[PDB]
């Protein structure tokens, strides 16, 4: 979760079609943050185990 | 061989095989099929050749 | 130079449409030796402003089609690389999805290509007659294969049954007409016959007479109706041998047709309801569909 998915995202960082040329997507720094809940609406809170 | 099979005949008529204008389209290629003709070993010997 | 050897070879390709030789070339060009007129023709070609045609007298060069320009807008290099294999369909057309495949590009790109080339009458695109699935796009001057769209028969990609029954049936009562008219005549076996027998150009000259549709039918599309009729054996067709007359069309034989009547009447078979019934194999004595309590023979009994 530190380095390897960097690695994974770093391979695979840039997509586009081939229908209609110069438009991509491109991914920049990938972040998993602290463990959290979707309970509460459209927020997060912190959650033990 | 070709010469053997246009032999079967000794005289052959003349050939109505006008080269009908097959140009091709110049497909624009996707980039992937471009790098696999630029890493494919025709190329590169065409490459060595052109020194 | 040899840039001014290939600008002399362009004013030349100009000069002459149809393409040029190189015994042109050197007759118009004489101080140039032929090392330095094959390396300038190379170069042209290289850089794809030239073609090559290998005729019975040989070797032509013609200027690549740019000043046919339908579709402007934008590059004339894709407009040419859109029109090139357009024209090499020519007159059998080329569906809209097939010409996407061979330029590699997307429905959009082809698609505005398409729209402009027919603004300028460069392209036509005719509705497929054979498979009405997309339309095919032609040159403008190229006249439509009778295979890939229209035909007698067809009218506005449809099939027209009424038109070919009223030719099978008109065709039918002037082969029996004639027919009657030779059994009747009673002269002489031989010349019975061969007055029964009625050429495929008279019959169509008849047809023409008749004038039942506007299209106009040519000679081999009443002789497939004559086979059509042939295959309902209801007529019989022999090909003799004639040299040359009014009708000319095959090298040396000509197809006369007669009105012929059937060998048999129609069999003991179909007389049963048994030899029509559609449900014939699962028919069983003891079961749902018995012949005891068959409706078919109830109908046929009662009738
Ligand atoms: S008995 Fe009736 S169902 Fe059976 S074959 Fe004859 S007609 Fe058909």
């Amino acid at each position: 979760i530190n380095v390897e998915i960097k690695k994974i995202m770093k391979a695979n960082e840039k997509v586009t079609s081939d229908a209609d040329p110069m438009w991509y997507l491109k991914y920049l720094n990938i972040y998993v943050g602290l463990p959290d809940v979707e309970e509460s609406f459209n927020v997060t809170r912190p959650v033990s185990p | 061989e070709a010469a053997n099979e246009a032999g079967d005949s000794s005289q052959d008529e003349a050939e109505d095989d006008v080269k009908q204008i097959t140009v091709r389209f110049s497909r624009p290629e996707s980039e992937q099929a471009r790098q696999r003709r630029v890493q494919s070993y025709e190329f590169l010997q065409k490459k060595h050749a052109e020194e | 130079d040899p840039v001014e050897i290939e600008n002399r070879i362009i004013e030349l390709c100009h000069q002459f449409p149809h393409g040029i030789t190189d015994q042109v070339i050197q007759n118009e060009m004489p101080h140039i030796e032929a090392q330095q007129r094959a390396v300038a023709i190379n170069r042209l070609l290289s850089m794809g402003q030239l073609d090559l045609l290998r005729s019975n007298t040989g070797l032509l060069y013609r200027i690549k089609d740019s000043q046919n320009a339908g579709k402007m807008k934008g590059s004339d290099n894709q407009e040419k690389l859109v029109y090139q294999i357009i024209e090499d369909a020519g007159n059998k057309g080329i569906w809209s999805r097939d010409i996407r495949y061979k330029s590699n590009l997307p429905l959009t790109e082809i698609n505005k290509i398409l729209k402009n080339l027919e603004s300028k009458k460069l392209i036509k695109a005719v509705k497929s007659v054979a498979a009405s699935k997309k339309k095919v796009y032609m040159l403008y001057n190229l006249q439509p294969d009778r295979s890939v769209t229209g035909g007698a028969w067809y009218s506005d990609q449809d099939f027209e049954s009424e038109f070919v029954e009223v030719l099978n049936q008109q065709c039918f009562k002037f082969l029996q007409s004639k027919a009657e008219t030779a059994r009747e005549s009673k002269q002489n076996p031989m010349i019975q016959r061969n007055s029964s027998f009625a050429s495929s150009h008279e019959v169509w000259k008849y047809i023409c007479e008749l004038g039942i549709s506007k299209v106009e039918l040519s000679m081999e599309d009443i002789e497939t109706i004559l086979n059509t009729l042939i295959y309902d054996g209801k007529v019989e067709m022999t090909i003799i041998a004639a040299k040359e007359g009014t009708v000319g069309s095959v090298d040396g034989h000509m197809k006369l047709y007669r009105a012929v009547n059937p060998i048999i009447p129609p069999t003991g078979l179909v007389r049963a309801p048994c030899g029509l019934c559609p449900v014939f194999d699962d028919c069983h004595e003891g079961g749902e569909i018995s012949p005891s309590n068959c409706i078919y023979m109830t109908e046929w009994l009662e009738f």
